């Protein structure tokens, strides 16, 4: 048994440190273009054996270090964090201990919950569900116990997301986690997504501050395309919570 | 046999090296993954388990995982 | 089993190379007698690219019928054999060496099958002869005859081509002293595919003319076919005609002539002041 | 390849019955055997040039870009054009451009052979280029070549012999040479002082017509490139050449003769 | 035997469905084949025996190997079309013979005759001078020739016997009920120089 | 360190050589190897007369890579065709890597050694070649000290050498610990040489074939609207040209995108195809009739 | 034409190489080292060559 | 020979293959890139390749053994991306903001008119648009006329967010500028569509970072 599993070490080092890439477009059979999740873009080929058709810019593929050649086909990209966030959806709290606010509770199930059982129900009216869920509330009412609360009692996938220690000073590793969190929701249909503390990427016109001002505006903008730009969601809720929407981005 | 092939593991073990974190575990079967098609059959994931893992120097390395470690952890 | 999954036929030079040296390895056994071997490559591709061959013992009678000898062990130990290296390739077929499609080759055929997940008949015709290629490719087809028996077993003829890859090309060019023949390529290359032709052209008449003086007088069946194709040569009467020429080559030379003498001129001082200087570098180079 | 070699020694001077050799032996499957047709007609032809064997070679070569036939075109000339021995540097002169390294090669032992009695400024410029090319035989066939005319010369006949020795000694003290080369150096240092610059070898005797054992030695001489226990051969190559007078009994007379030069200059200048 | 290469050629004939040995004759002679076989390869490991049919147009159906498998499965099949064609039986066992994975032993064709043999004289006699010049034996087991016909055979047999230490051998079944075996008469189970 | 060892001169025959080259390609890039079939001659000469594979694994070039079972099937079947051959070596591909061996594959060319010590490893490189000329080299593989001492070249004798670098000073070291590049003669002939040089037959039909006049009409006019295009440029470059420097040339008279190159280019294609559809047309007419 | 194939052999094996950087000279020493900075590493002291 | 001389070359060209961007020739034996690795290198040009297309920006291919500029590369390859919101396109057109005249009006002739035929703006005398800034109140809606057109051409739009020029892998955030850009030249006319540059570009950089 131990002899198998020191078998596929070698095959690593036959290869000399395997690296992965993606296929950013096809130039022929033989020859796609390939960019590096590492760093260089790449010319590659392929396999003989491995099929040209698998292989798709949606998805990952993988390089031999020494000769770039594609060996082989990986899975679609997804970010460790987001893993993290969908595993996160029981953190407790049933729906007994949120009651009092029963009222308003009514008004969030009538955006998050009927769409993923019907979007069809909209639809006869003959309009388009509506975007953006906003919880704010002083403080102690219970804004973030709510949303987590009815996500534990369904438990639908569900992503809970620290919003609030997201943003790095790491140019670019910020965009990603954002960017991913509502193309896996799109996927894993019906999904819903909702962002805690996102205080902290509510943003203002700045431009006097220090370096942590700067980051925050990137992913901010970014939020605005994703929502209604050119790029829209469906039956899948986003829900945002603050603590003041008067810390929030005029355009936001 | 199986001291030849864990002696090169041994010298990755051995100081220097690096520390890293998961991005995915894609822990599929040393068995067949699909008949390829095309110019000459066979199989092209030949791969074992098999994990993505992201190195702090800012590179992505893709790389086979042992069976001893443990897979729960991970 | 399939015979009937292949439109075209390409060969690597190394199928041709193969072949020739089977001959010889089995023993020298030939004469009346031909070598086999098996061909591994693709099948389930309407292209059948012929990977390689092996070699294979066998004796044949091609004046008999009842009597050959098929190595049956060699056949089924190689297709187990094969898998774990390629599992596309298995046995193709069988090569048959010369000269011609014989009636002789069904039989050989059919035992081809069972052992052998596919078969195919490539002819190539005996030892090495010609510039251009010698191999022939014939698929087994299942017809009625209306006068006979309906399920009889022959050879209808597909295209053969040629074609390999990459790192075979490359090899050839080391071994050989040029790099391949004629099929068509620069000017001179054209026009010798033209007399290429002629001689090609001429060899196709002589098989029906013999054929018909062996029909004649020597009683040799009469098919509808070798008439059809007679009867059409006199019928469609080709008239020749006008067109296909221009006149445009001399303008490009003289508009290059002029740019080329500026080029001279500039040339022309260091030429010339070049000619004393090699008689006088030949003395100084022996003297120190 | 002790059978090929030996085939081209036995013709010497009778030359029509080796055309029929040559072509044979170029169109069998062994690339030795090649080698040696050219060896072949090379001594069959020594003796007085023709048109007929320089043209027989040099079809073959320039047909294809066989390596084997290629070297042999242009190393067959020097043997056969030895009677002008002006010649061989004017159809090698041509041939040395070629970026074979095979007839970069052919090109050096040829000019090697013809030169080597009676020399030509010519031919020594040519070897310059072999020398200086990476490659592991057209190294060491250059610095045999150079040695070959340069013998029963002293040094001081012009600075270039001067020069020969101390690049073969700069290469048998290296090791960041080639292994070939130091071969070529070390037994072109042989023959350029061989007997102290009283022995020679030259393509014609003083009688004015062909000294058959230098032409012979030379060639049979040449191969070492698989077996090294074949350069041993170049002694029969070597022939004493001293002024020594002949006593009525067969003994050594102590006579005195004049000389049109100093004869104080040739005795051995400038060693190491 | 040791160190022999064998060919058994199998006889499948509308007299091989028969009921002369009892139960049938197809058994009977399906045991016969069997014990030949693993004699063989109780008495040498590297003794092989080969296939081919007698029956019809020519099919080599295994070149040399050591399997009993191959020739019983074969016989469970019958064969209406084609009987006894010895002529060409023996032919394709010559060149058969030559290429093996047991090299340099020596020849051998055991055929069953279980049908009336339609080869008259003069194809006979031509087989032997072929037979001498190769320098390979034919052994015939004889039941096909007492059940409603003359024995051709016996001469053909005496004549080939000598030629090699591994003579020819007749050997004599019945037609009646006594089966296929009745090997004891003369050998073949091994090679032997006597009739 | 002293020992008498002679160095193994490989002789590859045309068939041999072929069928490397056609498993190396194919293995792509996962490194793939084989058995060498031949014979021992001489008292130096292994020949490899033929090359089957052991198996595609991604455990390539490894003794485990080798299999029993393979070697075995094919032996006995070789003893039937009268040729049952030698094992003088075996030959592996890196197409991951050039001419230097991975840490694995000395090993496994050790294992070889002790069967015959008329072994040798071949390294075939179809994508990791810098040369046309087909990179391959030829190791016996001994000791890193033969060549520290300087051992190693009088062993080899009855060798010529040679070096080549497909991947720079990395490769030129692990190549010099190992035996570096003994030399490789190939066993060819004109008979052989024949069968790689052939193309079609098909020939015969396509000398005398010419298209549907219409086609003859398209080819002209397509490249007579074509000229046109280049024509307003080609003034320039007559009425000037003065500079010789390709640099300052490209930019002032449109000399990269020459008129001159691609005009002549033009003229020429169709003169050429014109002649031959022409040719051909009037050709056949006589003969038929 | 023969020239550039005699030329083209040695090329291959010359291009074998760690590759290349390209910097500005921020001064440089009397002792003929130069302190250039490479505009995407770091800054080398290190010679010229003069072929 | 020439041909096999030639098939020298030929396999050192082949993978292992990274991407450089030709920054300029010197010489046609030697020039200048700058690499997608985050280096530039000095590099020597080989044999049989063309400088003609090569010579302003393209792509172009360095060999992973010698790193050197081993073969080439077609500007139009190494596109980062190509397309996006025309087959991506909303289906949103000018009648669902059916009012706001003045800014339709705006917005068709700047964008539409040159996309459509550049010809029929430049026969009249008054040169077709090369740069658009648009400017306003926000709660006008400048992203949903960029909508009505982008479903309107159907083709030649070339969406691009301004966070998605930053990169964390290696050297890839100025080059992927030259990608695109060098693209959408090649394929003329298109319109290059930055959403907000009011929070990726900034007033104030502070640049200890």
């Amino acid at each position: 048994k131990q002899y198998e599993k020191s078998e596929n070490d070698l095959k690593a080092l036959q290869s000399v440190g395997q690296i992965v890439g993606e296929v950013l477009k096809q130039l022929t059979e033989e020859k796609f273009i390939v960019k590096a999740t590492n760093g260089p873009r790449y010319v590659v080929g392929c396999r003989r054996q491995l099929d040209k058709s698998k292989l798709k810019p949606g998805t990952r593929v993988a390089l031999d270090m020494t000769t770039l050649t594609i060996m082989r086909y990986l899975p679609r990209e997804v970010d460790p964090l987001v893993y993290n966030m969908s595993h996160e959806d029981p953190g407790n709290v049933s729906y007994s201990e949120i009651g009092g606010l029963s009222e308003q509770i009514r008004e969030l199930r009538e955006v998050i919950e009927l769409p993923l059982t019907n979007p069809e129900l909209f639809q006869r009216v003959g309009i388009i569900p509506p975007k953006g869920c906003l919880l704010y509330g002083p403080p102690g009412t219970g804004k973030t116990l709510l949303a987590r609360a009815v996500a534990s009692q369904l438990d639908c996938n569900f992503l809970k997301v620290v919003s609030s220690s997201i943003v790095d000073k790491y140019i670019g590793e910020s965009a990603r986690l954002i960017r991913e969190m509502f193309n896996y929701a799109r996927d894993h249909q019906p999904c819903i997504i909702f962002m805690d503390e996102i205080d902290a990427i509510g943003g203002r016109r700045f431009s006097e501050g220090t370096s942590a001002d700067r980051e925050i505006q990137r992913t901010l903008m970014e939020l605005l395309n994703q929502m209604d730009g050119f790029d829209t969601l469906h039956r899948v809720k986003m829900i945002m919570a603050t603590n003041r929407p008067d810390t929030l981005d005029p355009a936001l | 046999k199986i001291k030849e092939n864990s002696e090169k593991i041994k010298v990755n073990k051995t100081l220097p090296y690096l520390v890293s974190n998961v991005i995915e575990l894609l822990d599929v079967d040393p068995n067949d993954q699909e008949e390829d098609g095309a110019n000459i059959d066979l199989d092209s994931q030949r791969k074992g388990k098999c994990a993505v893992i992201k190195t702090s120097t800012r590179q992505t390395y893709f790389l086979p995982v042992i069976g001893l470690v443990d897979a729960e952890k991970l | 089993m399939p015979e009937l999954a292949v439109q075209k036929v390409v060969v690597h030079p190394l199928v041709l190379l193969s072949v020739v040296d089977h001959f010889n390895r089995i023993g020298k056994v030939g004469n009346q007698k031909r070598v086999v071997g098996v061909l591994l490559g693709s099948w389930q591709k309407k292209v059948l690219d012929v990977s390689n061959s092996f070699a294979v013992p066998f004796d044949e009678d091609d004046k008999d019928d009842s009597v050959w000898f098929l190595d049956h062990d060699y056949l089924e130990n190689m297709y187990g054999m094969f898998k774990k290296v390629n599992a596309r390739e298995r046995i193709v077929g069988w090569y048959h060496t010369g000269p011609k499609l014989h009636k002789n080759d069904i039989a050989i055929n059919e035992l081809m099958k069972r052992y052998c997940p596919n078969s195919v008949l490539v002819i190539i015709d005996v030892k090495p002869k010609d510039l251009g290629l010698p191999t022939e490719a014939y698929i087994s087809v299942e017809e009625v005859h209306d006068d006979g028996t309906p399920t009889s077993k022959t050879f209808e003829h597909v295209t053969s081509e040629i074609g390999a890859e990459e790192a075979e090309e490359v090899g050839v060019e080391h071994l050989l002293r040029d790099i391949k023949d004629t099929t068509v390529g620069t000017l001179s290359q054209r026009i010798t595919n033209q007399v290429h032709g002629l001689k090609g052209l001429n060899s196709k008449l002589l098989d029906i003319r013999t054929y018909l003086e062996k029909v004649a007088s020597g009683k040799l069946p009469i098919n509808h076919h070798i008439i059809y194709q007679l009867q059409d040569v006199f019928n469609l009467l080709p008239d020749a005609s006008l067109q296909e020429f221009v006149k445009a080559f001399y303008l490009k030379t003289n508009d290059q002539m002029v740019v080329v003498y500026l080029a001279s001129l500039i040339r022309s001082v260091v030429a010339l002041h070049n000619l004393i200087n090699n008689k006088i570098a030949n003395r100084d180079a022996e003297k120190k | 390849r002790g059978l090929a070699v030996g085939i081209a020694l036995v013709m010497y001077g009778r030359m029509e019955e080796a055309d029929a050799l040559i072509e044979s032996l170029c169109r069998d499957k062994d690339p030795i055997l090649r080698r040696s047709g050219m060896y072949t007609v090379a001594m069959a032809y020594c003796g007085s040039g023709n048109n007929k064997a320089i043209r027989r070679l040099l079809h073959v070569a320039v047909s294809d870009v066989n390596d084997d036939v290629r070297r042999a075109a242009v190393e067959s000339l020097g043997f056969i054009l030895f009677r002008t021995p002006e010649q061989c540097p004017s159809v090698v002169s041509l041939l040395s451009e070629s970026y074979n390294p095979h007839v970069r090669y052919g090109a050096a032992m040829a000019l090697g052979v013809c030169c080597a009695g009676t020399g030509n400024k010519e031919a020594i410029n040519l070897l310059e280029p072999m020398t200086n090319d990476p490659v592991n035989y057209v190294r060491q066939g250059a610095l045999i070549a150079s040695a070959l005319i340069m013998i029963q010369q002293t040094e001081i006949t012009c600075p270039k012999v001067n020069q020969f020795r101390q690049l073969y000694s700069k290469v048998i003290n290296d090791k960041h040479d080639d292994v070939m080369a130091k071969f070529g150096a070390i037994l072109a240092q042989g023959i350029l002082d061989a007997g102290g610059h009283n022995v020679t070898i030259s393509l014609q005797s003083r009688t004015g017509h062909t000294h058959m054992p230098s032409v012979v030695g030379v060639l049979v001489f040449t191969q070492f490139w698989f077996w090294f226990p074949l350069s041993h051969f170049l002694s029969l190559a070597y022939t004493p050449t001293c002024i020594i007078g002949l006593n009525k009994d067969l003994k050594m007379p102590k006579v005195q003769y004049k000389s049109n030069c100093k004869p104080s200059t040739f005795a051995y200048p400038a060693p190491l | 035997m040791v160190l022999e290469s064998t060919m058994v050629c199998v006889d499948n004939s509308e007299y091989m469905r028969n009921g002369d040995f009892l139960p049938t004759r197809l058994q009977a002679q399906q045991d016969a084949v069997n014990i030949v076989c693993h004699s063989k390869t109780r008495s040498n490991p590297e003794n092989n025996v080969g296939l081919i049919t007698l029956a019809n147009d020519c099919e080599v159906l295994t070149t040399l190997t050591p399997d009993t498998g191959r020739i019983l499965s074969k016989l469970h099949t019958v064969q209406p079309k084609g009987k006894i064609t010895f002529c060409t039986g023996i032919r394709v066992a010559h060149l058969a013979l030559k290429h093996r994975q047991g090299k340099n032993h020596k020849m051998r064709i055991i055929a069953f005759v279980g049908s009336p043999v339609e080869d008259n004289e003069k194809d006979l006699v031509k087989l032997a001078k072929r037979l001498k010049k190769e320098k390979v034996n034919v052994d015939i087991i004889n039941f096909g020739e007492e059940e409603v016909n003359t024995e051709k055979l016996t001469a053909f047999v005496n004549t080939l016997n000598g030629k090699d230490g591994t003579g020819s051998h007749l050997v004599t079944v019945p037609p009646g009920p006594s089966l296929a075996d009745a090997l004891i008469s003369s050998p073949i189970l091994a090679g032997e120089g006597g009739a | 360190a002293p020992a008498v060892d002679t160095a193994e001169q490989v002789y590859i025959s045309s068939l041999a050589l072929l069928k490397m080259l056609k498993h190396g390609r194919a293995g792509v890039p996962m490194e793939v190897m084989g058995l060498m079939l031949g014979e021992f001659v001489d008292d130096y000469t292994v020949r490899v007369i033929d090359v089957f594979a052991m198996p595609q694994s991604g455990t390539g070039v490894s003794v485990e890579a080798v299999d029993p079972v393979f070697q075995a099937k094919m032996l006995d079947m070789l003893k039937q065709t009268g040729r049952p051959e030698m094992v003088v070596g075996w030959y592996h591909s890196h197409p991951g890597f050039g001419c230097w061996l991975s840490g694995v594959d000395i090993n496994t060319q050790q294992s070889f050694e002790a069967l015959s010590e008329r072994a040798v490893a071949v390294v075939v490189d179809p994508i990791q070649s810098v040369k046309g000329k087909v990179v391959i080299d030829a190791f016996r593989l001994i000791n890193a000290n033969m060549m520290v001492l300087g051992h190693e070249p009088r062993q080899t004798t009855s060798n010529l050498g040679h070096l080549n670098k497909p991947s720079i000073q990395a490769l030129i070291h692990g190549l010099n610990r190992h035996y570096y590049s003994i030399t490789i003669n190939y066993r060819k002939n004109e008979l052989e040489q024949k069968m790689l040089l052939n193309l079609h037959k098909k020939s015969w039909m396509e000398g005398l074939t010419l298209q549907d006049y219409s086609e003859h009409c398209k080819h002209n006019e397509s490249v007579v609207k074509e000229m046109l295009e280049l024509a307003k440029n080609y003034n320039k470059a007559v009425e000037e040209e003065d500079k010789m420097t390709p640099e300052q040339l490209a930019i002032k008279n449109v000399g990269k995108q020459d008129p001159k190159r691609h005009l002549e280019e033009h003229v020429d294609v169709l003169m050429t195809s014109n002649i031959v559809q022409c040719l051909a047309a009037m050709l056949d007419t006589v003969v038929f009739k | 034409l023969n020239a550039k194939v005699r030329l083209l052999r040695e090329e291959l094996q010359l291009l074998q190489e760690q590759g290349s950087y390209v910097g500005e000279v921020v001064r440089a020493m009397d002792k003929k080292k130069v302190l250039v900075k490479v505009h995407p590493e770091g800054k080398f002291v290190v010679d010229v060559d003069k072929n | 020979e020439f041909l096999h001389a030639q098939e020298e070359v030929k396999r050192i060209q082949s993978i292992p293959l990274v991407i450089g961007q030709f920054l300029e020739a010197v010489d046609q034996n030697t020039a200048i890139v700058g690499s997608t690795t985050g280096s530039n290198y000095y590099v020597r040009i080989l044999s049989t390749i063309d400088r003609e297309l090569l010579k302003p920006n393209a792509s172009v291919a360095l060999h992973k053994h010698s790193n050197a500029l081993v073969d080439v590369l077609p500007p139009e390859a190494d596109s980062s991306i190509m397309m996006l919101t025309s087959d991506q396109k909303p289906d949103v057109m000018y009648a669902d903001i059916g009012g706001m005249d003045i800014q339709k009006q705006e917005v068709r002739e700047a964008v539409e008119l040159p996309l459509t035929h550049f010809e029929l703006y430049k026969q009249i005398g008054i040169d077709p648009p090369r740069g658009v800034l648009m400017y306003g109140p926000p709660g006008c809606g400048k992203t949903m006329l960029a909508k009505a057109v982008a479903h309107h051409t159907t083709a030649a739009f070339i969406r691009v967010v301004g966070s998605e020029f930053v990169q964390k892998y290696l050297g890839e955030g100025p080059r992927m500028v030259r990608d695109v850009f060098r693209l959408a030249k090649e394929n003329a006319p298109a319109i290059i569509f930055i959403d907000e540059i009011d929070a990726i570009a900034t007033k104030r950089f502070d640049a200890q970072t």
